[PDB]
């Protein structure tokens, strides 16, 4: 496919404890980042061929012609996943993260601000 | 007779602060590393059909 735009808060990123994976963020920033250089020079397309001229100059020939067609038939698949419980060893993580940590957070932090309301008397 | 009062005021709001902080974090960070986990999959993956149109070719 093409390209994937996910915009990484590095800073956030390597901090994250869900204890089996903080080690594995810090390695895999640099496994990323391996990826990420690798990835962003890989030159978009390769050449193809001037099959008349070799079908000319091939002379074991129609082998440049057979070729051709075939080569110009001939497909690709493109590579399988492996780990991508990601999109989801994110969200239910995500309700750990945000919303359960979140809302008990705020309930503390509320109880601060009520009795910091009750300390201004 | 001051001194207490002000000093429970400051352990307050402080408890207050840095969990919230603590909560928004851990929400961003995440959503952080989701952009980068498929990208740093998906990335090699073009390349690989790229670079084998190449290779294959040759």
């Amino acid at each position: 496919r093409k390209l994937a735009l996910k915009t990484i808060d590095w800073v956030a990123f390597g901090e994250i404890i869900p204890r089996n994976q903080k080690a594995v963020a810090n390695s895999l920033k640099s496994w990323n980042e391996t990826l990420t250089s690798r990835l962003a020079t890989l030159p978009e397309k390769p050449p193809a061929i001037d099959w008349a001229y070799y079908k000319a100059n091939v002379a074991k020939a129609g082998l440049v012609d057979d070729f051709e067609k075939k080569f110009n038939a001939l497909k690709v698949p493109i590579p399988e996943d492996k780990y991508t419980a990601q999109v989801d060893a994110e969200e239910k993580e995500d309700v750990k993260s945000c919303a359960e940590f979140l809302t008990q957070s705020k309930t503390r932090i509320q109880e601060y601000e009520k009795e910091l309301e009750k300390m201004r008397n | 007779q001051l001194e207490e009062v002000k000093q429970a005021s400051i352990k307050q709001i402080q408890d207050a602060i840095d969990m919230e902080k603590s909560q928004q974090a851990l929400v961003q960070k995440r959503h952080y590393l989701f952009d980068v986990q498929r990208n740093n999959i998906a990335m090699a993956l073009e390349v690989t059909y790229r670079e084998r149109l190449h290779r294959v070719y040759r």
